[PDB]
């Protein structure tokens, strides 16, 4: 409850596997969002994990003048 | 190209007699060339197509110099 309105801070969808995490950006950039239709896990900003097991490490220039690295 | 030929003119030598040259007793000539300033031969920038991403933009610009740096 912000004033007289209310933002949304998580959902999950039923038709879709979806789960949105965080409060929506001014823009409606949601911080986490999910999406098992493209099997695709989708988080920005930074992730911490012991260990990280794959089979392409792409690297991406996801921002305009980001490096790769 | 230029070429180069002087010599020191003490107090006896006059401003006239300096212009006329006479008893200057001036180096012999030589000659050199002097180098040509930069220019640029055509303006262009092309990126990669990325699936993911932004195609991170670059500027690729031919030139004609000789300057050092």
């Amino acid at each position: 409850k912000d004033g007289s309105t209310w933002k949304q801070t998580f959902l999950i969808d039923a038709a879709t596997g979806a789960i949105n995490i965080g409060l929506l950006d001014a823009e409606g950039k949601a911080p986490i969002s999910f999406d098992p239709v493209k099997k695709i896990v989708n988080v920005d900003g930074s992730v911490i994990t012991k260990t990280i097991n794959a089979a392409n490490f792409v690297m991406t220039n996801l921002t305009g003048q980001d490096n790769p690295a | 190209t230029y070429e180069v030929q002087g010599a020191f003119y003490d107090s006896i030598i006059d401003s006239e007699l300096l212009n006329a040259q006479i008893g200057i007793n001036l180096s012999d000539k030589q000659t050199f060339k002097m180098k040509s300033a930069p220019r640029i031969t055509g303006a262009r920038c092309e990126s990669e197509p990325v699936d993911v991403g932004v195609g991170a933009p670059i500027v690729y610009i031919d030139t004609t110099g000789e300057a050092d740096y």
